[PDB]
């Protein structure tokens, strides 16, 4: 049969390049890395230690706790109050936000308990969801539109903070309640069912969630933040990834010119206690702090980078000396 | 012999009593193969069940079948739609179309095989008949240069005595003509066309024992029915010459004559690396079983402590926790299935199928003259080519080339020389010294020595005249001036060269019809008569003859050897020593020699011994042993003339090939059925052996091993061995109240045999049977289990071309038997030097490197879920996007693997040939083994540790500065998916060492494509008319914005990718490999 065609591919003579990997080439990478981690590592570690952070442990599990009195107050919404103190005042803008622990928000039987189509604002999935929210799809044959264990268990608690004056006048703090989300979610991720601004007659049959003491359409009088857009509702929708996590709750705003946003001294945290974590050690608390033009508080990255850079630098010289010893020797 | 009544004449007539194959179904067919040749593998209607049955020995395919039957259950599934179907079907379907296309050729090949168009008496007269018509037991009229249908007896022919010629070079390789006799009684009765049509005396014979040496039984025809033999019987592939037409009866026919009953029995051939893959799949299977069990125990305990202890985790069932544990132990078997992925057994196919084309596109393997492609055949064993140990070869045809080309001799002791060896024609170049006075010159040979043309055409001495007259008359060829020239109807392909040389050296030879011969003295006709034909004897190794001149002069001629004539020769020769001293010059080169002489008797003893000799000529039995004595009585006082030397052109480059393959520590053995002299000649002509080689033939090895039963020989190596089939068998020893110690008696003598054989550096086996060949092959394949390649020439070797681990068939010649039963093929022998040095080791390293990286890239991908199980409560929740977990080893990291599999080459092929010391690693398995695999495992697992526990520690503290895109699930996956896709591609970049533009194109395409789709997944422009599958929209288009999501990916990459650089550099310097040593100072 005829001769094979000619192609540098077919003959395996295509132009190439071999590994110039050498004792001269290798070491510079190790050493340039060894001096490119320490600078960033310290530059970020200083900022890490340059952020002031405070937890509160709103939970109070011991009997001596000031909030134990509302551990099982199955009568009324406990309007409890706690005192605390801060030592040095802040500047810039500050964020206050809660956190849980030992609350397996990533559990399989749970993360798959949402119905994206109906959240989006779909006409159909509204009057007929998808059979995945197993306990509660038809409690009594009505839609439960914010339906799912994720939406079922959005934790209900109202917090407020006051700064005590020189005449025992704890004045309120002006805390904002908007913008704390992904800009995307309030735009495309999931919207209310279409129609005119009523939200009442466009939810026919859509019964309230079982544990929601109140239906959604009175969540907030603000036209945007009612319906499936109540920004806290979304914030609880975006499931965390571990048994311990903080969810953004409120922001503040830096006061006009220069004065302490929150001058040091004693402060009064008054909160309604409405949510049962005392069974699975869920020590729920709130925290609050600032953010710089660099980042949050994350010492772990700083220490890891420092260690890795130092170790890479250290091993480089050992490679240098061993190849020096073994070059053209044996 | 069990009363067959083979019925060699009649058509069907079905006299067969209750003796057919008594099975349980009507598909019962004849005990005697009529014409069927069903060398297929299966049928085309019930192919499927057989193919699939032999297909599911792939343990991975058992595994995938289990995954399908396990996943589709509408109970626990935990994965998306059953879409393993697309790659599952490929591995089991494309291989099927592959062996369909590689097996369907048998249909057409056998159809053309079973059509011959002969003449056979199916009714009344002979008729045209394709080969598939002639039933068992019929009567065939064969023609000149026919193609033997069946192995039959012969009743008549064209020749006197109805003698016939068969060129037995089909069950063997030598091409000396073998003549045969027909039935003795009917030499006069039928001998013709008609009277056979009415016949009886149907005979039976013995079922084959694959021996070719007994053939007992007797006639069933009348007039004292007489025995049966092999001198009146014919075989399958024998070709016909000088025997215009013949007549006989068919005894064995169909596809069970003898060779179909000694040669065949294909087997499914699997390479060595496949067995290791299967073992390691078994190990990984059991490992993931243990992982799932331990984790389900964990889940059950955690549910008992906390499962019913919560409230947000309310289920619709009151199933007991242990039921949850059992019901999740089958929930990891489906998220950990990426251990042993399906991607492996598809990419393997592309690798092998690509590499075959590189085998058969090689121009440097493309023969020039014959226009032969050197094409592969199997396209699946392509990696065995790197692990060979023993090569078994057939001298016939493969090493030689069927050409003789008489070289030279001496006259009165003076040699002929090479280029000039005379005064004249000496200032010109080495070009030919013209032969022109020869009327029928037509010289297929061109000499350069010239005194041997001037003394010829001039006539300075009749010594050469005596030489050439002997070289002509002492022939056996059937010279016959038929068509213008004088035709040489050859008999033995040894004298032919000298006969033709004499023919066109003036001494054209003329007719020798009955007893009177004629010959041309320089063209001038002359006539003689033979005083006595004195044939050859194997022991004697000589054939003498006497001619009388018309005027009353007679001569003698010996045509013998040295140690056969240097005892009976003349006592008054001083030139005997000069001829002998030229002869022992001829020994330092490698061509055979004969000795030629005459004796001067005219009348004083001619008649006196002649009367006694002719009286002894007739003999009941004293014709070969007592007639020999009086025959040899006059065989003294040989007044000698000179010698002669015959070469044997064999191939090209063969000594260089043998040298190179000896360098690579391969053991090379020659197996053939030709005689001993040719074996010894080739032993030196190919330089397997020289001086300092104590051969110690089969007698010697038998005696010494029997005595000794290091490696049981006088140490010193280089002990080449020459063995007869009989002596081979003798040393192998295989010609109520049960004890059966024979196998105990044997099976050590075999072990000692093979150890001796390896401790001899070479092995030659002459006069061996096609059964014997594969027999010794798989003998030595059992002891000291190795890898064997058998390279063949023709049809006798097809038994062993299909037993070794690899079979190679030479093509471009007559070859059509092996070329259909081969596993590779090409059209030379030195081309081997590239198959096993350029393709073998390249293939081995490519496949090993691919197969070693392809497990790391999967382990370091799947173990993240296992580590993550602790922080989702053992709940079988993945750690990745689901529009990523499925495309990972499809689209993200798939191409670079394939390109490095099909392009990478260690070092340039030319210097690879220049240094055949690289090959040894393949034999010793210094690239893949049961240890390097666990190292790939242990290097993937650490990478998973890093990949998970860096973003963990990142996500136990805040990451959100101002956009507040903090840790969640749909970020803890992207920030780890990106690290995973970067690490593995950088790793393959490190492993590859033959860069091309397409390689880098593929790698950067992989990375860039992953990020491009990372963005474009987050645009509803394609989520339209796709509203329930692209959930993860707008996740990384936000997540990647912040810096803290970076500056951890780089951390992970560095921490998991530097230590491999350190190990590579370290172990390279401290223990360089052979390739390193070559590559560093490679210009030097
Ligand atoms: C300059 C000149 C250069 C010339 C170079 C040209 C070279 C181009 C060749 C391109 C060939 C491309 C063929 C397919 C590409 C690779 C296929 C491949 O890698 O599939 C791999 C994957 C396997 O996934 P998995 O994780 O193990 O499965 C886990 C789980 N159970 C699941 O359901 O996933 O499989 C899958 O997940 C799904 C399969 C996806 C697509 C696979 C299609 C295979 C069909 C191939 C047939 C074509 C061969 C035709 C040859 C000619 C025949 C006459």
């Amino acid at each position: 049969t005829r001769r094979p065609d000619n192609t540098a591919f077919k003959q395996q003579r295509l132009p190439a390049w071999q590994p110039i990997l050498t004792a001269g080439t290798v070491l510079p990478i190790f050493f340039i890395i060894g001096l490119i981690f320490i600078p960033i590592g310290i530059g970020i570690f200083v900022t890490s230690n340059n952020i002031r952070e405070i937890e509160i442990d709103y939970t109070g599990t011991e009997p001596s706790s000031p909030c134990n009195k509302c551990l099982s107050p199955d009568v009324t919404p406990c309007f409890c109050t706690i005192n605390f103190t801060l030592e040095k005042s802040f500047e810039g803008n500050v964020f206050m936000y809660y956190g849980l622990s030992n609350f397996y928000q990533n559990h399989r039987r749970y993360v798959k308990s949402r119905d994206d189509s109906q959240l989006n604002g779909d006409s159909s999935a509204l009057l007929n969801p998808s059979k995945e929210c197993e306990p509660y799809r038809r409690n009594e044959d009505k839609p439960i539109a914010p339906c799912g264990a994720i939406a079922n268990s959005m934790f209900n608690d109202t917090l407020e903070l006051f700064l005590i004056g020189n005449d025992s006048y704890p004045i309120p703090i002006a805390l904002k309640k908007k913008g704390i989300a992904w800009w995307t979610d309030k735009n495309v991720k999931f919207r209310n069912p279409p129609g005119g601004d009523n939200l009442e007659e466009r939810f026919k049959g859509t019964t309230k969630p079982v544990n929601w003491l109140k239906p959604v359409y009175m969540l907030d009088s603000d036209p945007d933040n009612n319906g499936f857009i109540n920004e806290d509702f979304i914030v609880w929708m975006r499931t965390a990834a571990l048994p311990t996590f903080r969810k953004l709750y409120r922001l503040i705003e830096r006061k006009s010119d220069l004065h302490p946003t929150l001058p040091a001294g004693r402060y009064s945290l008054n909160v309604t206690y409405n949510y049962p974590v005392h069974y699975f050690d869920g020590r729920k608390r709130m925290i609050l702090s600032t953010i710089s033009w660099m980042g949050g508080k994350n010492p772990f990255l700083g220490i890891a980078y420092i260690a890795v850079g130092s170790i890479s630098f250290l091993l480089g010289v050992v490679l240098l000396v061993i190849n020096h010893k073994y070059r053209n020797s044996s | 012999e069990c009363t067959w009544q083979v019925k060699a004449n009649d058509r069907k007539y079905h006299e067969q009593p209750h003796f057919m194959n008594t099975k349980f179904l009507c598909i019962k067919e004849s005990k005697y193969a009529n014409n069927a040749i069903k060398t297929y593998k299966y049928n085309a209607f019930t192919f499927i069940p057989m193919n699939l049955f032999e297909q599911f020995k792939r343990a991975a395919n058992l595994y995938f079948l289990a995954l399908l039957i396990l996943q589709a259950v509408p109970q626990i599934s935990t994965l998306a739609w059953y879409t393993t179907l697309v790659p599952l079907l490929v591995v089991l379907g494309v291989t099927a179309i592959k062996d369909l296309v590689d097996d369907v050729a048998r249909h057409k090949m056998d159809k053309e095989i079973n059509n011959r168009t002969c003449e056979v008496i199916k009714d009344g007269r002979f008729k045209v008949a394709k080969w598939k018509e002639i039933q068992v037991g019929d009567v065939i009229r064969l023609k000149k240069n026919d193609f033997v249908p069946a192995d039959i007896l012969l009743l008549s022919s064209s020749e006197p005595n109805s003698l016939c010629y068969v060129e037995t070079a089909e069950l063997d390789g030598e091409t000396n003509l073998k003549f045969k006799m027909s039935l003795e009684i009917t030499d006069q009765y039928l001998q013709r066309e008609d009277t056979l049509a009415t016949f009886d005396g149907f005979i039976e014979c013995e079922e084959p024992n694959n021996r070719l040496d007994k053939f007992t039984g007797t006639l069933f025809w009348r007039n004292t029915s007489f025995p049966l033999d092999a001198d009146k019987i014919l075989l399958r592939g024998c070709v016909i010459r000088n025997t215009d037409f013949c007549h006989g009866l068919v005894i064995f026919a169909g596809a069970d004559t003898k060779i179909m009953k000694n040669s065949g029995k294909t087997r499914f051939k699997r390479t060595k690396i496949d067995y290791l893959m299967n073992y390691m799949v078994y190990t990984i299977f059991v490992v993931l079983i243990l992982l799932s069990a331990g984790l389900a125990i964990g889940h059950a305990y955690w549910e008992a402590q906390v499962g019913n202890s919560s409230w947000y985790l309310y289920d619709g069932e009151d199933d007991t926790p242990s039921y949850r544990g059992f019901l999740i132990f089958w929930g990891y078997i489906i998220v950990l299935n990426t251990m042993v992925p399906i991607s492996l057994y598809v990419s393997v196919e592309v690798i092998r199928l690509g590499q075959s084309h590189f085998i058969n596109w090689d121009l440097q393997m493309y023969y020039a003259e014959k226009d032969t492609p050197a094409k592969a055949r199997t396209t699946t064993l392509n990696e065995q080519l790197g692990q060979i140990h023993y090569i078994f070869s057939d001298k016939t045809g493969t090493l030689t080339q069927n050409i003789m080309t008489f070289k030279k001799c001496c006259i009165n002791g003076q040699i002929y020389g090479d280029h000039r060896d005379a005064s004249q024609h000496n200032h010109n170049k080495i070009e030919q010294v013209d032969f022109s006075w020869n009327t029928y010159a037509d010289g297929k040979l061109a000499f350069y020595d010239h005194y041997l043309i001037e003394q010829i055409q001039s006539g300075k001495e009749p010594e050469v005249r005596q030489f050439f007259f002997l070289l002509a008359v002492c022939h056996t060829v059937m010279v016959d001036r038929t068509d213008g020239q004088l035709n040489y109807q050859a008999a033995s392909p040894d004298e032919g060269a000298l006969v033709n040389a004499a023919r066109n050296f003036g001494f054209a030879f003329l007719a020798r019809t009955q007893n009177t011969i004629t010959i041309s003295e320089l063209g001038t006709e002359r006539t003689y008569n033979v005083l006595a034909i004195l044939d050859f004897n194997s022991d004697r190794k000589r054939m003498s003859i006497i001619v009388r001149t018309p005027e009353g002069n007679i001569k003698l001629y010996c045509k013998g050897a040295d140690t056969v004539i240097y005892e009976r020769l003349h006592r008054m020769n001083p030139t005997k020593q000069e001829t002998q001293d030229a002869l022992d010059i001829f020994a330092n080169e490698t061509l055979r020699t004969l000795c030629l002489c005459y004796k001067e008797i005219e009348e004083k003893e001619f008649t006196e011994w002649n009367k006694k000799f002719m009286a002894a000529s007739v003999a009941s039995t004293n014709r070969d042993e007592a007639l020999d004595k009086v025959y040899e009585e006059i065989e003294k006082d040989l007044i000698l003339l000179g010698a002669t030397a015959i070469e044997d052109k064999l191939q090209d480059g063969v000594p260089e090939t043998i040298s190179k393959l000896a360098k690579a520590d391969i053991k090379i053995w020659v197996l053939t059925g030709d005689k001993k002299e040719t074996a010894e000649n080739i032993g030196f002509a190919c330089e397997l052996l020289t001086e300092d080689t104590t051969i110690c033939y089969g007698e010697d090895i038998n005696s010494l091993l029997h005595a000794r039963m290091e490696s049981f020989f006088p140490p010193g190596g280089n002990r080449a061995l020459i063995i007869t089939g009989s002596w081979l068998n003798e040393i192998l020893l295989e010609k109520t109240q049960s004890k059966r110690r024979l196998e105990a008696k044997k099976e050590q003598r075999q072990k000692n045999f093979v150890d001796l054989a390896c401790e001899c550096s070479a092995v030659i086996c002459c006069r061996v049977t096609p059964k014997q060949k594969a027999m010794v092959v798989d003998l030595v394949k059992r002891y000291k289990k190795a890898i064997t390649l058998a390279i063949g020439d023709g049809a006798n070797d097809v038994n062993m071309i299909k037993t070794a681990h690899i079979g190679v068939g030479i093509s471009g010649q007559e070859g059509m038997q092996a070329v259909m039963s081969s596993d590779y093929s090409f059209a030379q022998f030195r081309y081997l030097q590239r198959l096993l040095l350029v393709h073998g080791r390249w293939s081995y390293i490519r496949m090993c490197k691919f197969l070693r990286y392809f497990f790391y890239k999967n382990f370091a991908f799947t173990l993240v879920h296992f580590w993550y199980s602790f922080f989702n409560g053992y709940s079988a929740q993945t750690a990745y996007e689901d529009w990523f977990i499925t495309l990972y080893n499809v689209l993200y990291t798939s191409l670079p693997v394939l390109l490095m599999g099909l392009l990478d080459q260690d070092v340039s092929d030319k210097l690879s040939l220049r240094f055949p010391g690289l090959y040894i690693v393949g034999q010793r398995d210094l690239l893949f083994n049961y240890k390097r695999f666990f190292v790939s495992l242990l290097h993937g697992v650490l990478t998973s540790m890093i990949l998970f526990f860096i973003p963990l520690g990142a996500y136990l503290q805040t990451v959100g500065q101002d956009g507040e895109a903090p840790s969640d699930y749909q970020s803890f996956a992207v920030t780890i998916a990106s690290a995973l896709v970067i690490t593995v591609n950088f790793q393959i970049g490190l492993d590859t060492s033959y860069w091309t533009f397409v390689n880098a194109f593929s790698i950067f395409g992989s990375i860039a494509l992953y990020f491009g789709i990372m963005f474009d997944f987050h645009s509803a422009g394609i989520h339209v008319l796709f509203p329930s599958a692209f959930q993860f929209t707008g996740t990384a288009s936000n997540a990647l914005r912040q810096p803290y999501i970076w500056l951890t990916i780089i951390l992970a990459v560095a921490v998991c990718l530097l230590p491999v650089v350190a190990i590579r550099f370290l172990s390279m310097t401290i223990w360089p490999s052979e390739s390193d040593k070559i590559q560093k100072h490679r210009k030097r």
